[PDB]
């Protein structure tokens, strides 16, 4: 294979410093702080904030007044989840 | 000359020459064949002429020595890393 053939002649594949399991801890952290702490963990100590009260800001960011989310929350929930599902098959089927 | 198994050996089989680590291998040759080969046109696996058996060829391991040291300021002590070997050939 390419596993040792290259490695015959002095073509070596050095291990990436960060194991994949570590990469998955970062992308857990970044994803753990994004969910709980909003965006503040990039600017300093993470600040726990209710996730539904996070998304009220991220609408103010795009100009949609937060009263949309507090009223549409249940709907927005399903649209989110059903959107995540198709990401599987988008990857899974192609 | 007597065959060497699980030990770095120079070799010649039927005029084919190289240097590797000869092992028992389960890849299965059709009768008339001689060599095996890998993707890279290396000689990967050969069959012992006198006693038909499928012998891998893995050339003896090698790797970059890496000298791990704190600054020579703090110490003269080094910890050497032999890259990508089993720990025997030390
Ligand atoms: C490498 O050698 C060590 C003994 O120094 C042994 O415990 C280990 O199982 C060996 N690993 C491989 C790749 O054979």
């Amino acid at each position: 294979d390419l596993i040792c053939a290259q490695k015959f002649n002095g073509l070596t594949v050095l291990p990436p410093l960060l194991t994949d399991e570590m990469i998955a801890q970062y992308t857990s952290a970044l994803l753990a702080g994004t969910i709980t702490s909003g965006w503040t963990f990039g600017a300093g100590a993470a600040l726990q904030i209710p996730f539904a009260m996070q998304m009220a800001y991220r609408f103010n960011g795009i100009g949609v007044t937060q009263n949309v989310l507090y009223e549409n929350q249940k709907l927005i929930a399903n649209q989110f989840n059903s959107a995540i599902g198709k990401i599987q098959d988008s990857l899974s089927s192609t | 000359t007597n065959l060497v198994k699980n030990k770095c050996v120079n070799f010649n089989f039927n005029g084919l020459t190289g240097t590797g680590v000869l092992t028992e291998s389960n890849k299965k040759f059709l009768p008339f064949q001689q060599f095996g080969r890998d993707i890279a046109d290396t000689t990967d696996a050969v069959r012992d002429p006198q006693t038909l058996e499928i012998l891998d060829i893995t050339p003896c391991s090698f790797g970059g020595v890496s000298v791990i040291t704190p600054g020579t300021n703090t110490s003269n002590q080094v910890a050497v890393l032999y890259q990508d070997v089993n720990c025997t050939e030390v």
